[PDB]
């Protein structure tokens, strides 16, 4: 069965997050790895794959380490001519040109791509305080794209029009972004930081560690976002 | 009179690393490589004191790099197997009908990689069994513990099935009740 | 608890 | 199957202490496979190779000023530090032994009786465990299997006694541990 929709108690509360949310801005303020048509080069530890890919804007690396859930999943594409795309994050990223890391991102690139340039169109309605405040739609180039890539592009958008989040604090209280595939199947991820006074960028980006692929035609996403008050 | 030693390893081409704190002998934590955390031997150990699980990652990142060089500069020189010492015992003297544990002590070997595997009549047991990391020693091999809960009897006849390179083949630690 | 501290790995000579 | 050559590297940085922190030394140390190559003691005070493998690292961590000043101070820093801060769960842990007295199922000798004294479940290590013979202590015919660390902070051992009983002695097994402030006596009654 499809994953249980969070409770209240079950989201983090940004009221008991008391570091900077300009970290977790960070992750998602048009922040991103992408790759296409490539091949790892190497692994440190056997859940991950390491690729030759270089930071187009500010030349901040050439090595991207991601890691995956298991050894199974690395094998998998270890070979692959794969495309990427993910949250990357530097402090404490290690790995035997500068270097970065990341979690999961990774799709086969044979028969994933629309023929001519295309972009599949993607549909998002945010939720504020249970009723849907704004529609849009976010685009990807993929037939089976990773959920991350797809959080990514939903979190951008925003960022920059609902301050989702700002340097210090954000808006909203909590938030989740729920993804529904067209069998049925639903799982979500927490927005909001864990409480304490630190944000700890790698472990909460191992969310993805998964993997997790939907199909780009046919998925829809919902973003739930609450403000303290009301 | 007393000994606190921070033993790190990466082990090539498994890609195995390990980066763990001891106290005469016995382990204080390791650190999970996948999970990124602290685990800690004792669960109050954690309740008394606390480490920086990230330490341990940018060390197994240099003790690689390290191993690389090392190799290399070595001609490649492989490592050479030295076979586990097998040996099993109960926690306490054994008596019939009464909770005891059995303990498969795995010693004195190298590299540090094992499968182990507890039988029960020629099946393999499951149930509530746990393991250790791998423990470090004096002249550099490994020691490593395993576990098994169980409820004596006259009847059950146990093994504890050890596989190393070092072995040409699977090793069978019987016990069996005998008291 | 208190912070049990580590001690940081040095980099041998590179090739 | 796998046959691959496998390549290995160790790093141990072992803290030694002496009447606590009164005496401390730190002695870290590289392996390759089975050979330790290099080793920083701070009885030395710089690094040494110990095996020609390791004299490139010995020669560039000692010209590395800072390491070297570093590596001086983490006896304090890190090797003290760090005792201060587990001693109270580790130094100062203590479990009392599980004491039990019986005859060895083995007794191959016909007019005689061999004892066992298991003592179980303790810590830490250190235990003294001694026989006696009417209040005498038995020097002869001892034997012990040794002291086993079980792994999960544990520690057993069992001491044989050989005997030739007669009705009336008393056989006592005595073990003086850490957690107890007086001997703990178990007595097999001849």
């Amino acid at each position: 069965e499809s994953q249980p929709d969070p409770m209240p108690d079950d989201l983090h509360k940004s009221s008991e997050f008391t570091g900077t949310m300009g970290n977790m801005k960070y992750l998602y303020d048009d922040h991103y790895v992408s790759a296409t048509k490539v091949k790892s080069v190497d692994s440190f530890f056997k859940w991950d794959l390491i690729y030759n890919i270089s930071d187009k804007k500010l030349k901040n690396y050439d090595k991207v380490k991601t890691e995956l859930l298991n050894e199974d999943l690395a094998k998998k594409y270890k070979d692959e001519v794969v495309d990427v795309y993910g949250s990357n994050y530097y402090v404490n990223c290690y790995f035997s040109g500068g270097k970065t890391c990341m979690y999961g991102g990774i799709t086969k690139h044979e028969g994933n791509h629309f023929d001519n340039g295309n972009l599949q169109n993607v549909l998002v309605r945010v939720y504020e305080n249970k009723r849907n405040t704004i529609s849009f739609e976010v685009q990807t180039d993929k037939k089976s794209v990773t959920a991350q890539e797809l959080d990514i592009k939903a979190r951008n958008f925003l960022i920059n029009k609902k301050n989702l989040y700002e340097f210090n604090s954000s808006p909203y209280e909590t938030g989740y972004i729920k993804f529904i595939e067209n069998n049925g199947n639903t799982f979500w991820y927490d927005m909001m930081p864990a409480p304490g006074d630190k944000f700890d960028q790698s472990k909460y980006l191992m969310m993805y560690n998964d993997n997790k692929t939907v199909d780009s035609k046919s998925v829809k996403i919902e973003v739930h976002l609450t403000t303290k008050n009301g | 009179e007393h000994v606190i030693i921070q033993a790190e390893f990466y082990l090539n081409p498994d890609q195995s690393g390990e980066f763990m704190f001891d106290f005469d002998g016995d382990e204080i934590f390791h650190v999970d490589m996948a999970k990124k955390e602290t685990v800690w031997r004792l669960e109050e150990f954690g309740r008394f004191a606390s480490f920086e699980a990230q330490g341990a990652l940018a060390n197994i990142a240099v003790d690689k790099a390290n191993l690389e060089i090392m190799t290399k500069r070595s001609n490649y020189t492989p490592i050479t197997n030295v076979p586990p010492e097998v040996t099993v015992l109960t926690n306490s003297p054994v008596e019939l009908r009464e909770p005891n544990v059995l303990i498969c002590f795995i010693d004195k070997f190298t590299p540090p990689v094992v499968n182990v595997t507890w039988l029960r009549n020629g099946k393999p047991v499951t149930t509530g069994v746990s393991e250790t990391v791998f423990l470090p020693r004096e002249d550099h091999l490994f020691r490593k513990f395993h576990y098994l809960p169980f409820l004596p009897s006259t009847e059950d006849v146990y093994d504890c099935r050890v596989e190393h390179w070092g072995l040409d083949e699977p090793l069978l630690k019987h016990w069996e009740f005998d008291a | 608890g208190e912070l049990i501290g580590t001690l940081n790995a040095a980099k041998v000579p590179a090739d | 199957g796998d046959t691959r050559p496998r390549f290995l590297w160790q790093l141990k940085f072992e803290c030694h202490f002496f009447n606590g922190t009164e005496r401390v030394r730190l002695l870290e140390r590289c392996i390759y496979n089975q050979e330790e190559s290099v080793r920083f003691d701070s009885d030395v005070g710089e690094y040494r190779a110990v095996t020609e493998l390791g004299r490139p690292d010995a020669e560039y961590w000692n010209s590395q000023k800072d390491l070297l000043e570093q590596r001086r101070a983490a006896v304090d820093t890190y090797c003290r530090h760090n005792y201060g801060v587990g001693e109270s769960f580790t130094v100062q842990r203590r479990v009392e032994p599980k004491v039990t007295v019986y005859p060895s199922k083995t007794q191959p000798l016909q007019h005689h009786n061999l004892l066992v004294c298991s003592v179980s479940g303790f810590y830490p290590g250190s235990i003294e465990v001694r026989w006696f013979r009417n209040g005498q202590e038995e020097k002869a015919g001892v034997v012990s299997t040794g002291l086993i660390q079980n792994g999960d902070w544990t520690f057993q051992t069992l001491v044989m006694l050989e005997t030739v009983p007669r009705s009336g002695e008393v056989y006592t097994c005595q073990v003086e541990h850490p957690s107890v402030t007086s001997p703990l006596t178990v007595e097999w009654r001849a």
